[PDB]
């Protein structure tokens, strides 16, 4: 019972918001990430890094505000406030996009603090640490998208800017430049997300519709008691319903709930790997056999060749303003267009 | 083409008739509790 | 302890939220960001 | 009988104090003209 | 060979559906 | 179509290798007492 | 020599140590004052 | 810069007013903990 | 018992391995028709003049496509919303050129999938269950109606419905963003919060239950063998799971009622996907996402770009390039 | 178990399983080295990053 | 030589066979287009 | 159940609202003045509606040099007068 | 050398198909009681 | 339904595994040149 | 690929020799 054990006593007190040792990392890093985002979206411009207004103070709404990435000439600079770019000037640091790296780094260490908190509480309450393990998927996504992706690219400029429309641009950029929908790792991510949402909806509806009558109310929530040993719904009835509707059904509740962990976690991990490839421009952009055939046969058309024409439109129309460090002047006659439009 | 049209119409009518007459065949009573 | 009833608190707090968000939607049509 | 300043008090005020400051700032922004 | 491959895998999936539904390990109440 | 010359064997082994791994493990499970 | 970014490094190192040192001194002090009843 | 006084003027006059109403009860919480 | 009573007893029989039922007497032939025509058309259909401009798009595997690029191509723009069964065509060759299979597949599928919803009510009625699983399935079913039927009706053509293929799906998405700015529509954003939230809550509920499983097995066995099918005791400790999750966030953010928990698991993805379906179905009548193009203006009048203007630049590139031979006049009005 | 010539030589090196030093031991010394290692990693990170620029250290292929 | 006592029997139930074969065949259905390119 | 006072008890008490009917409007008015006095532009470097461009400038003042970026912004700001 | 384009898969399946058939049968024999 | 009584366990001893794998691999060593041609 | 194939099969045969000699089912006098 030295000073360490006395400090360990206080950090793990049963209070309203648990602290723990992880709370030393989680709480300041998460609050600065959140507070940095709310600060930038309320007050900070993107005029010098992107040529964009991006705060409420400039006139943007909630959908259009962002803490935008630094200028492409920053490279992968950490953009520390005391670093050689800002040199301690907070105002210049904000104008250089120093808030973006502030949010991304405090957010990264905050996420590390959150998984440590999951591990710490699970160890203290005596449960298995599967919630910490499932949280590795959001960590893999944040690390691949906001860190590994721009680190493979020219600068932090091409990471997502922390904002709603800014994120939508990032989606459209990945379509037009990376053809990211064609990527099988993204497709595995889509199956994990939509499968997990299916599993969320299907499991919740099945439980709620195979409930045992454990009370007289027509509003059935009161008939559950948190200390009951018994199942509140009929696994046998649920199993027979789905076996006859759909052909298969869960018969093991433990496997069912593991599969609910597995599906969206595996999906997000799969999507992270595809983005790691896109950090190097290792895209699933084309199918070579279709390109050889289309180049020699001008009647050969698929939805895939149609999507590449859309991709070429996206690149030529968006690049001069989306990449204003390149100083793209595309004269109007060079622009790919269809007839009339 | 006319012969296909008459076949498909006959087939569709047959299955719609089974659905309608089937749900008219005392459907509320076909349940495990109140078989009234 | 319990001097102002909580339904009064919730109603006034819920109305001030409406007023402030309502001002935000008003500001979408006036001044900066309104396109005029 | 209960205390007044806890960790929960700090956690509440680190969010609520800047939030009310920001809402006042954003309300003022609705009256700026170009 | 490509078309054969894609149809083959598809046919194996559909066969797997048949065995997974009609030759499943029967859920047993115990 | 001018497809990858190794694509057929890459697909055939991608199926057959882990499929037979599961078949081995399943059948030896059923033969247990 | 000590370049400006080397001075910036020492400022960033010291500022971090101050933030770590003040926090741990506050957390230790509160822990010693409000102990557990065993 | 005169404006840093103006922005902090209601923040100051709120804290000192809140700590005026809470000082008879903030001392009693400090006393039983001490 | 006459033959009709014997037949009705079989149709609604709870002892059939797959439940037939009255919705099933419609679901079974329509889905079989839609499936068979889909597999055939995906493998072997000739190219389809989807845009009505004598420019046929190859959808089948035999005509060049792979699994990703293949599609059953939507019917010709010259057809519009006209009903095009096989017997309307002068030949099967004409039916295939004009995208006949697409109309056959989607009409049979939407009829069958509607009956799949009714079949879900029907069996729950026969089994004595509560009836609202079919309400949860109404969320994906409405989405299917949105992309295959409601969006063609508003735009005036089945040529604008979602193609039955992976790359054709992406083509539908990109063109939809170009014309409707769906990302800036709040019903799609609510839809995203539904599926992201659904995936989060799936992983959350899965991990929390797995984290609180009661020790019934040794180290050398799967923990799933600790649960026996039809056992009466619950297989995890919900009080321990609430004790964890109520300390991860705070106590009142965590469910201690499993019925309230599982209703929230049903309600969050379903309502969000309902809103996503109403996103597509109301963008079908061209009430589009939020337009903030040139919303921020300086003191002189210079447009100050936002991220919304950058989205618009991407949307313009999709707009000018899509169906690059199909437009003769300067507005894409449907 | 099987005694071997090489096994009997290596025997003292696998004889003190579970042997610990009392209490905190050399933990405060270890934390000092971890702190120095963390600072070392930050130095070499910021040199490579161009955040820390030193005289005579041109972080480029030109060298 | 006496048997090794650390040995353990291995199992894979039928549902795990069906799940794995579903996973392998669907992954092959997904990736085969990219393997052919 | 962790020892702190319940939130329903606090926000319904008169002493909470005696304190907070001053503190809550004071923080709101302080935020209002942070914008209305114009301090938010000076602290954050955000352009006012008349200071995005010079009067005949059509070009965006994009930062193009990493280590002279602080000087480029300052030069861009001196170009506005 | 300009060899048969199907020769590699023909060889690979000629090995792997009856080899795994024997491996399945052997391993399920060992797992019997 | 009652089990089928005609069912019998199947065996393949290790020597039969080695013999069969020898036969398969040598047949492949022989025929592969002709499969490649 | 041809040379790889022929060497692969050869290496598998030589591996089989190793298991057939050193990991044979031991002949037991009974
Ligand atoms: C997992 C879960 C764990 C939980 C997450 C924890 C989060 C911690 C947060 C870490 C913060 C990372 C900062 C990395 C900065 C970086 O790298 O910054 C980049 C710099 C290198 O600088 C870049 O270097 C480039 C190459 O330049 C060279 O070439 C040029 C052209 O010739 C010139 O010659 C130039 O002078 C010369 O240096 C350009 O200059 C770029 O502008 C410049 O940004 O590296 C350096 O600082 C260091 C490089 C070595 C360390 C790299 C390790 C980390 C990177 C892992 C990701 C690899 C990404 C690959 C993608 C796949
Ligand atoms: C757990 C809390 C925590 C963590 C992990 C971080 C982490 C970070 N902060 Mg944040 N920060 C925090 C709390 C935290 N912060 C708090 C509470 C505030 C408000 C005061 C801030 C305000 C802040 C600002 C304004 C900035 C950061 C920045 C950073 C990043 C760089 C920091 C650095 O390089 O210093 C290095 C210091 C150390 C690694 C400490 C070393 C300790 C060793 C082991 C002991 C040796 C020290 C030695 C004795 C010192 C002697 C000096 C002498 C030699 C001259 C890093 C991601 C920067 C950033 O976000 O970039 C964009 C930045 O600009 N922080
Ligand atoms: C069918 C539609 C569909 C679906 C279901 C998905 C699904 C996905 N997309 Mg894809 N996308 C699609 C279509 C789709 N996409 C299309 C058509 C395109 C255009 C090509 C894209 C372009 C695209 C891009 C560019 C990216 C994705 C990514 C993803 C993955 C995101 C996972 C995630 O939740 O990150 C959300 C973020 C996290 C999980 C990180 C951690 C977040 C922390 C934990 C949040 C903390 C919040 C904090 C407490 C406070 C918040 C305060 C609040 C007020 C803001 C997921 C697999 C991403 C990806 O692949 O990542 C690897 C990605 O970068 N998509
Ligand atoms: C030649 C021809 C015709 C070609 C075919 C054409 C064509 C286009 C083919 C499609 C190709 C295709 C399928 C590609 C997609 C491939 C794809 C992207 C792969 C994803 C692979 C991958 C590993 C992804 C990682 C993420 C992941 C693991 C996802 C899995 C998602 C998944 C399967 C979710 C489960 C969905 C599902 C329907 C489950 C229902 C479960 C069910 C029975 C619940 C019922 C139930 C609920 C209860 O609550 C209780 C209590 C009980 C008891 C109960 O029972
Ligand atoms: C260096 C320095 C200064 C250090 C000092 C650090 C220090 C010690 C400080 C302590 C003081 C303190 C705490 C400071 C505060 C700082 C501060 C305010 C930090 C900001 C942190 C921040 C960003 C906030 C966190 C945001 C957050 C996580 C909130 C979201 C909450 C949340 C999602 C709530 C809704 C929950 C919801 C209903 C989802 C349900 C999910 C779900 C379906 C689960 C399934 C499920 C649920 C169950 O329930 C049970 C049962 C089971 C079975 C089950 O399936
Ligand atoms: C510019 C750099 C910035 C970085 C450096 C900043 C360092 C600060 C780190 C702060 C970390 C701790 C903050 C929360 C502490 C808190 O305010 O309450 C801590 C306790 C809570 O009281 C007690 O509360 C207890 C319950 S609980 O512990 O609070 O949950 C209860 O047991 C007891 O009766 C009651 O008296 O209050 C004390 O009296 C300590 C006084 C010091 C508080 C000022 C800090
Ligand atoms: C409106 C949507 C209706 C809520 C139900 C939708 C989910 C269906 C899920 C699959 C079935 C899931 C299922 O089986 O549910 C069953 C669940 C419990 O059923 P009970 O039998 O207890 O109650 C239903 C009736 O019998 C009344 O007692 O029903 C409810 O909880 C109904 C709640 C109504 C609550 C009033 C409506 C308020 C909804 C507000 C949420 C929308 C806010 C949106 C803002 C963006
Ligand atoms: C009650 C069960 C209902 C099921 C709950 C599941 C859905 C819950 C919805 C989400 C929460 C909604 C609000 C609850 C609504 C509700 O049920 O209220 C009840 C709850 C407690 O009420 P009282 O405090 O009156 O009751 C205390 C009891 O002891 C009564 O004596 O109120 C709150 O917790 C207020 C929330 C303020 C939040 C302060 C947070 C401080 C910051 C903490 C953030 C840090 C943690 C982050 C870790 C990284
Ligand atoms: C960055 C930085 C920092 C920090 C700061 C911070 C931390 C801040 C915070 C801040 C904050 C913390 C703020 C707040 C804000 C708030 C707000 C802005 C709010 C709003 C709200 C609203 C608007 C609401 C709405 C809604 C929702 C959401 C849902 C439901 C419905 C309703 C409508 C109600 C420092 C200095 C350290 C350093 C340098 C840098
Ligand atoms: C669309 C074309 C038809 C339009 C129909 C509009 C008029 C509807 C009245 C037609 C007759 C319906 O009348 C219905 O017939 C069936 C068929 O035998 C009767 O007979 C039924 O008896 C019981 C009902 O409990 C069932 O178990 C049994 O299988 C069935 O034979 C129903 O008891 C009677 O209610
Ligand atoms: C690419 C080529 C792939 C080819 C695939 C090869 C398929 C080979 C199928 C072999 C199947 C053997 O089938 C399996 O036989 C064993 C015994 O042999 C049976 O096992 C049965 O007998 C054994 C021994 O008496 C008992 O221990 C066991 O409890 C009992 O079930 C299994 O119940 C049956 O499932
Ligand atoms: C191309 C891919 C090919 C991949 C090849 C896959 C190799 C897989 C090897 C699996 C080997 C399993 O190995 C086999 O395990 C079983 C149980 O599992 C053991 O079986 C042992 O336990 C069982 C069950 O308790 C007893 O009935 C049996 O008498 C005993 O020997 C066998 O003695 C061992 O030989
Ligand atoms: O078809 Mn299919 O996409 Ca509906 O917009 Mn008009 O048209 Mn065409 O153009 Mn844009
Ligand atoms: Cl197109
Ligand atoms: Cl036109
Ligand atoms: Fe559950
Ligand atoms: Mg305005």
């Amino acid at each position: 019972r030295g000073w360490f054990d006395i400090l360990d006593d206080w950090l793990k007190r049963d209070r309203f918001v648990f602290v723990g040792w992880s709370g030393i990392l989680l709480f300041p890093c998460a609050y600065l990430a959140l507070g940095g985002w709310l600060t930038g979206t309320t007050f900070v411009t993107s005029w010098y890094t992107h040529g964009l207004a991006s705060s409420y103070l400039e006139g943007c709404n909630f959908l259009t505000v962002a803490v935008s990435t630094p200028a492409n000439s920053m490279g992968h600079s950490l953009l520390l406030l005391w670093g050689p770019e800002a040199q301690g000037d907070f105002t210049r640091w904000c104008q250089l996009g120093g808030l973006w790296t502030f949010i991304a780094l405090h957010g990264a260490f905050g996420l590390i603090g959150f998984m440590l908190r999951q591990f710490e509480i699970a160890r203290l309450v005596g449960v298995r640490p599967y919630n910490a393990i499932a949280f590795s998927a959001p960590i893999a996504v944040f690390v691949s998208v906001f860190l590994i992706y721009p680190l493979g690219q020219s600068s932090w400029f091409f990471a997502p800017s922390f904002g709603v429309a800014a994120i939508f641009r990032f989606l459209l950029f990945f379509q037009g430049f990376h053809n990211w929908t064609l990527n099988p790792f993204h497709m595995m991510g889509v199956a994990g997300v939509l499968g997990g949402a299916l599993l969320c909806a299907i499991h919740g509806a099945t439980v709620e519709n195979t409930l045992f009558q454990d009370g007289e109310g027509a509003s059935t929530f009161r008939a559950f008691n948190p200390t009951q040993a018994e199942e509140t719904y009929s696994m046998v009835t649920a199993n027979r319903f789905w076996s006859q509707i759909f052909g298969i059904a869960f018969s093991n509740k433990r496997w069912l709930h593991f599969f609910m962990l597995f599906v969206p976690v595996t999906g997000l991990w799969m999507s992270a790997i595809g983005v790691v490839g896109l950090a190097l421009n290792l895209r699933s952009y084309d199918f070579i056999s279709q390109e050889i055939r289309a180049a020699e046969d001008p009647e050969f058309e698929t939805f895939y060749t149609k999507n590449l024409l859309l991709n070429e439109g996206i690149r030529a129309w968006m690049a001069p303003q989306d990449q204003p460090h390149e100083n793209f002047v595309f004269p109007e006659e060079v622009l790919p267009r269809g007839n009339a439009l | 083409m006319e012969t296909l049209k008459i076949t498909v119409y006959i087939v569709v009518t047959f299955f719609v008739l089974l659905f309608v007459f089937g749900f008219l065949s005392g459907d509320p009573a076909r349940n495990p509790k109140r078989k009234d | 302890g319990g001097r102002i009833p909580l339904w009064i608190v919730a109603t006034v707090a819920g109305m001030g939220v409406i007023v402030i968000v309502g001002l935000f939607f008003y500001g979408a049509y006036a001044g900066l960001g309104s396109s005029l | 009988s209960y205390p007044i300043f806890t960790v929960r008090w700090v956690a509440v005020h680190t969010l609520a104090v800047p939030t009310i400051f920001f809402l006042g700032a954003i309300a003022a922004m609705q009256f700026i003209q170009r | 060979m490509e078309t054969i491959t894609y149809v083959f895998i598809f046919a194996c999936i559909i066969a797997l559906f048949f065995f997974a539904i009609f030759f499943r390990e029967p859920p047993r109440i115990t | 179509m001018e497809v990858n010359q190794l694509g057929l064997i890459a697909t055939a082994l991608f199926v057959l290798v882990p499929s037979v791994f599961l078949i081995i493990l399943y059948v030896q499970t059923e033969s247990q007492q | 020599t000590i370049t400006p970014s080397l001075k910036g490094f020492f400022i960033g190192l010291l500022s971090g140590a101050v933030v770590l040192g003040l926090t741990f001194a506050v957390l230790i002090a509160i822990s010693q004052i409000d102990k557990v009843q065993r | 810069d005169w404006r840093v006084l103006v922005v902090l003027l209601p923040v100051l006059l709120a804290a000192g007013w809140a700590v005026r109403n809470i000082l008879p009860y903030a001392v009693k919480q400090v006393q039983k903990l001490l | 018992a006459n033959l009709w009573e014997r037949f009705c007893n079989w149709v609604t029989s709870t002892d059939n391995r797959l439940y037939v039922g009255w919705f099933g007497v419609i679901m079974i032939p329509t889905l079989l028709a839609a499936t068979i025509c889909f597999v055939i058309a995906f493998i072997a259909a000739p190219p389809v003049d989807i845009d009505g401009i004598r420019e046929p798009v190859s959808g089948s595997l035999l005509y060049g496509n792979n699994i990703i690029t293949g599609a059953v191509v939507p019917s010709s723009n010259a057809i519009g919303l006209h009903f095009y069964p096989i017997w309307e065509a002068a030949s099967l060759d004409e039916w295939l050129y004009n995208g006949g299979p697409y109309q056959l597949i989607i009409f049979h599928f939407l009829l069958g999938a509607s009956c799949y919803m009714g079949r879900q009510w029907e069996l729950s009625y026969r089994l004595g269950m509560r009836p609202w699983i079919c309400v949860a399935y109404s969320a994906p079913l409405a989405s299917a109606f949105a992309v295959f039927l409601i969006y063609p009706i508003g735009q005036g053509s089945f040529s604008d419905g979602m193609p039955l293929g992976i790359s054709g799906t992406f083509n539908f998405m990109i063109v939809f963003q170009a014309e409707h700015n769906i990302l800036m529509h709040p019903f799609h954003q609510l839809g995203v919060a539904g599926v992201f939230g659904g995936a989060l809550f799936c992983a959350m509920h899965g991990s929390l239950v797995t984290s609180s499983l009661i020790r019934e097995t040794t180290e050398t066995e799967s923990a799933n063998y600790g649960y026996k099918f039809g056992q009466e005791e619950e297989t995890y400790n919900i009080v321990a799971a609430h004790g964890y999750f109520g300390r991860l966030i705070f106590q009142y953010a965590s469910f201690n009622n499993s019925r309230s928990l599982h209703f929230f698991l049903a309600a969050w993805p379903v309502v969000g996907v309902w809103f996503a379906a109403l996103g597509i179905s109301t963008m079908a009548f061209n009430l589009n996402g939020f337009n903030f193009n040139h919303s921020v203006i300086d003191a002189k009048g210079n447009v100050i770009n936002t991220w919304a203007d950058i989205i618009n630049r991407a949307n313009l590139g999709m707009e000018v390039m899509h169906e690059r031979n199909a437009h003769n006049f300067p507005l894409d009005l449907a | 178990a099987r005694r071997t010539w090489l096994g009997d030589i290596l025997r003292p090196l696998n004889s003190e399983y579970g042997k610990v030093a009392p209490g905190w031991g050399t933990t405060p010394l270890m934390a000092v080295f971890m702190g120095l290692f963390l600072v070392f990693l930050l130095i070499i990170l910021e040199i490579y990053n161009s955040t820390l620029i030193l005289d005579g250290v041109n972080v480029s292929w030109k060298a | 030589m006496e048997p090794n006592p650390n040995r353990q029997p291995v199992e894979l139930n039928r549902t795990s066979l069906y799940l794995g074969l579903l996973l392998i065949l669907v992954l092959a259905l997904l990736f085969s287009s990219y393997f052919f390119n | 159940t962790t020892g702190e006072r319940p939130f329903s008890d606090i926000i319904t008490s008169v002493r909470y609202w005696v304190i907070h009917s001053i503190t809550i409007p004071a923080l709101f008015i302080a935020g209002w003045l942070f914008v209305s006095t114009g301090l938010a532009y000076d602290v954050f470097g955000t352009p006012r509606p008349d200071s995005y461009y010079a009067q005949e400038q059509r070009s965006i003042p994009l930062v193009t040099d990493r280590f002279e970026a602080k000087q480029q912004v300052e030069t861009f700001l001196e170009q506005l007068k």
